[PDB]
This record gives C-alpha cells, structure tokens and sequence, in this order.
RNA sequence: AAUGUUUGAAAAAAA
RNA sequence: UGACGCUCAGGUGCGAAAGCGUGGGGAGCAAACAGGAUUAGAUACCCUGGUAGUCCACGCCGUAAACGAUGUCGACUUGGAGGU
C-alpha cells in the first residue's frame, strides 16, 4: 500500500475506447435519435465514436443514400465532434465513419 | 374488354410496411404505389431507389401498382 | 448463439 | 334444550407484499442511484458500493397465479396403500 496510491492517480488518466453505433439506409427517424442520442453521450464524455452503415443486398445498389444518413449524423454532430476519417467506398458492405471528441 | 391503365416510370422514395411504396413518378407526382402480385409471386425485391414501372388509373391518381423493376 | 451470398418476373444455384 | 336450521343481495369485518402519513429504529439485505464491467448498444443480466424500504407503534391502503385457477350447507354411491 505504496506505489497504489501513486499509480491510482496514473490509472485515472482517461482510456478513451471507441464505441461503435451501426446505422442502416431503412433507419427510421425515431430510431435514428435513438441512436444519435447514444452518439451524443459516448462524445460528451469524451469517447470516440466509429459509425458504421452496413448494407444488405441490393442495397448495394443505391449507396449514396447509405451516405446521406452519415453526412445527417456529421451534420447532427457538427459542433459536438469532428470527422477524424469519413468513408469514401464501401469496403465490405459497410461504410466507416470515426468522429472524434473536440 | 377492360379499361386501360397508364404506365409510368418512377423512383421509389420511400418503402412503407407490407410491400406499399411511395413513388415520385416521370411527371413529378408522388403516388403511394404496391407491389404486383406476379413479383410478390416471383420475390422480385424493391428498395428505395428503385427505378419502378408503375400502371396508374385514372380513378385515382394517388395510387399505383409497380409491375417492373429496373 | 443480433450469426450460416445475391438473383428469380422476359425462367438459379453458391461458386 | 327442543327445529333454535341452511344460504345470504345490500351491509359489516378480516385480508400477503409493495405503497402512503406521523414518530422511532436501522445489523444484514436492497428498488432508485453512483462507480466498475460486458456489448453493436447495455438505460440490463455480472462486480463494488448504496438510499427509500425491509423492523417497531399508530393510522391509511384493500389488492395478488389472495389458486384446489374448484362458493357454502346437507344426503347418498365399489376399493387399495399411507400420514397425523
Ligand atoms: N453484452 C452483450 O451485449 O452481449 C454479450 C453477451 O451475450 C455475453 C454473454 N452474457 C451472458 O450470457 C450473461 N448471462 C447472465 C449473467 C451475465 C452474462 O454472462 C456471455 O457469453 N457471457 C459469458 C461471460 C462474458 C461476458 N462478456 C464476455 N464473456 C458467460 O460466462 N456466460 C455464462 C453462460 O452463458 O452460461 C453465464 O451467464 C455466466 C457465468 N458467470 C457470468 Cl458473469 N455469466
Ligand atoms: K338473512
Ligand atoms: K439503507
Ligand atoms: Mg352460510
Ligand atoms: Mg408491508
Ligand atoms: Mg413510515
Ligand atoms: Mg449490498
Ligand atoms: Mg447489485
Ligand atoms: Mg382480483
Ligand atoms: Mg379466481
């Protein structure tokens, strides 16, 4: 009961994880505030935020409606974090988009 | 012998519960289309975005049945 | 143990 | 003793737990809550704490899968094995 009480104040130095919220292109509006408000704690708290917009099917088709939703939430969170990466293709069947705390 | 429908293209806009749509047609008018029964048959999936064929009638012209997909 | 392709109408099945 | 019985709308009382009012009490436990995890998320399950409450008095509440999911009273109608 030494070095405790030195690193307890070492371990309070803030771990920041990312946490990952999934949208869809069908995501409603009810649910999307939903998870915006989700968003919204993880970045007040100072947490980053990776958003996901996976596909399904031939929804593959129509991907710039997949990118409306993630330019809604960027848009949502303009002066409640900022864009460390937005995604440009979808690689897999999801498009990545990492916020950041200011 | 029957009357004849109006085909027209459109784009779906949105997708509604129990394979109902709403599609903005060629002219610009929004209908609340469903789906063709030889597609729900056949599972001829539509999605927002959809380029749709849709028959209207002259009835109403709020409502729309999708016959093709492109 | 949110699990384990898309197509189908004018003719599909994982490969 | 000598039919004084049976049932009973309305009525009256009793009625787990939670809850409510007032005043006590408060070890353990523990809604809420705080922190730690888990997770795609985790307003949970898990972990560390923890307030009301749980306890007492008096008053209130009048509900429960208040269940035998079987109203009360009386008579009659083969058996077998147990418990008290
Ligand atoms: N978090 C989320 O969104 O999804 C993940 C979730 O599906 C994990 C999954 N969880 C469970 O079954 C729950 N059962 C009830 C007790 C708590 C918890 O355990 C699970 O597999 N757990 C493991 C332990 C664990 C948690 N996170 C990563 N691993 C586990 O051991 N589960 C046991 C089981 O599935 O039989 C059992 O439930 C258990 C024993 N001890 C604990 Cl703690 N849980
Ligand atoms: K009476
Ligand atoms: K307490
Ligand atoms: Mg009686
Ligand atoms: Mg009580
Ligand atoms: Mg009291
Ligand atoms: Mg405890
Ligand atoms: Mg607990
Ligand atoms: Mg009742
Ligand atoms: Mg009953």
């Amino acid at each position: 009961e030494k070095s405790k009480s030195s690193k307890e104040q070492k371990k309070k130095q803030k771990v920041i994880q990312v946490k990952e919220i999934k949208f869809r292109p069908g995501t409603d509006e009810g649910d999307y505030q939903v998870k915006l408000r989700s968003l919204i704690r993880f970045l007040e708290e100072g947490d980053k935020a990776k958003i996901t917009l996976r596909f399904r099917g031939r929804e593959m088709a129509h991907q710039q409606i997949g990118m409306e939703v993630l330019n809604r939430v960027k848009d949502d969170l303009q002066e409640l974090a900022v864009v460390e990466s937005f995604p440009t293709k979808i690689e897999g069947r999801q498009m990545i988009m990492v916020l950041a705390p200011k | 012998a029957k009357e004849d429908n109006i085909e027209m293209q459109g784009t779906v806009l949105e997708t509604l519960p129990n394979t109902m749509f709403r599609v903005e047609l060629e002219n610009g008018h929004v209908v609340t289309a469903h789906i063709s029964g030889k597609m729900r048959k056949n599972y001829i999936r539509i999605l927002t975005g959809d380029k749709v064929t849709v028959e209207l009638t002259p009835y109403d012209l709020s409502k729309g049945r999708i016959v093709f997909r492109s």
